[PDB]
């Protein structure tokens, strides 16, 4: 795209998700871009959601990765 | 329900192609009048006062700044392809000829302060060090500057394009905000206050003054100090809105990005005019010049 002043990719998170309904997910760690590790749902509706890296579970999950 | 998603960075081609044209057409209208100034100061050493000094380093550090220019065209094309060594090499050369410009202006205003105050007294014999002035000032401004060559590099991400962003760590957003401290403090702050008491205090000298021609001398004083702010103003304000977003004193919010973030472009672009508007505001309105010009014809 275009772009001189790089933002974060996300400006609040969501507690409330179900599993199934995740369609691709996506992991943006802490760099240049954005201080706060992002974590990325798209859900198979077409909406995307922001998730809490310290979540314990979605947490696990990223350390899996 | 619908609070949290992502925000996604929109733009169009529209200000890409009106950001290349506005850019190239500069290029050529600073190339222009930069040559032309430098011609007609060094080709007879006649008079060399100290504001011829004052006006050929303000020309080289626009002339500079152009010849940076088209590099900064492309990237706002594209995006920052032409590899890391050039981002360096590009930022640190910009940097400093907007740092060297910014107080190359205080300076002239100093010296008119100097010139026009205190004039019947034996300070003005204090103006005499353009040489050691000038080569502090490119010092600081080399000095200053640094921070861009040691901390840029082009970044990568998946839904940005490439851009020649800084690398400070992984908390480098809020290092940026204090780096971003610099050029908001000695790029127009002090700058600013400088011309403002030296210009305010000849406008008061000349204001007390039976000469024949104050009048004009009052209205180039206030077009240079007008075209400064208008020049830079802007720039500096959404540059302190930016922060304060990122610093949440601000509420964000997606739409709120996407207007900063071109309001951004606009004003460098508007701002960049001071590489165009020099030479007419400083030096090609003196009669002096425009008749070395005219004798240089021959």
């Amino acid at each position: 795209a275009v772009l001189t002043e790089l933002r974060c990719t996300c400006l609040r998170v969501t507690l409330r998700v179900n599993p199934k309904t995740i369609g691709k997910l996506q992991v943006f760690p802490a760099g240049p871009q954005c201080s706060k590790v992002e974590v990325v749902a798209s859900l198979k509706n077409g909406k995307q959601v922001c998730l809490d890296p310290e979540a314990p579970f979605l947490k696990k999950v990223i350390q899996k990765i | 329900l619908l609070d949290a998603a992502p925000c996604e960075p929109e733009s169009l081609e529209i200000n890409k192609y009106f950001v290349v044209i506005i850019y190239a057409l500069v290029f050529l209208l600073s190339l222009l009048g930069n040559s032309l100034v430098m011609l007609v100061i060094l080709y007879s050493r006649v008079g060399r006062s100290v504001t011829d000094v004052y006006l050929l380093n303000l020309a080289l550090a626009d002339l500079l700044f152009a010849l940076t220019l088209p590099i900064w065209a492309a990237s706002k094309v594209n995006g920052w392809i032409f590899g890391t060594f050039l981002c360096k090499v590009v930022s640190l050369l910009k940097e400093v000829n907007f740092y060297s410009g910014i107080l190359l202006l205080a300076c002239i205003s100093v010296d008119r302060y100097l010139a026009i105050v205190h004039a019947t007294r034996t300070l003005t014999q204090k103006r005499y060090l353009v040489k050691f002035i000038c080569l502090s000032i490119w010092g600081l401004s080399l000095l200053l500057a640094l921070p861009v060559l040691l901390f840029r590099r082009t970044v990568y991400s998946s839904n940005v394009s490439p851009a020649c962003y800084e690398d400070m760590g992984n908390n480098t957003a809020n290092w940026r905000m204090l780096l971003r401290i610099l050029p908001q403090s000695f790029g127009f702050i002090v700058p600013l206050l400088i011309m403002l008491f030296c210009y305010g205090f000849t406008l008061r000298t000349l204001f007390k003054a039976h000469m024949g021609q104050k009048h004009r001398a009052m209205r180039v004083i206030f077009a240079v100090v007008l075209i400064f702010l208008l020049c830079w103003l802007p720039y500096n304000l959404v540059l302190l809105a930016d922060t304060l977003m990122r610093t949440q004193v601000i509420q964000e919010t997606c739409e709120r990005r996407n207007h900063i973030d071109r309001a951004l472009d606009a004003t460098e672009i508007l701002g960049i005019l001071h590489s165009c508007l020099n030479p007419l505001i400083y030096a090609f309105i003196g009669q002096k010049f425009r008749h070395g010009l005219l004798k240089i014809l021959a």
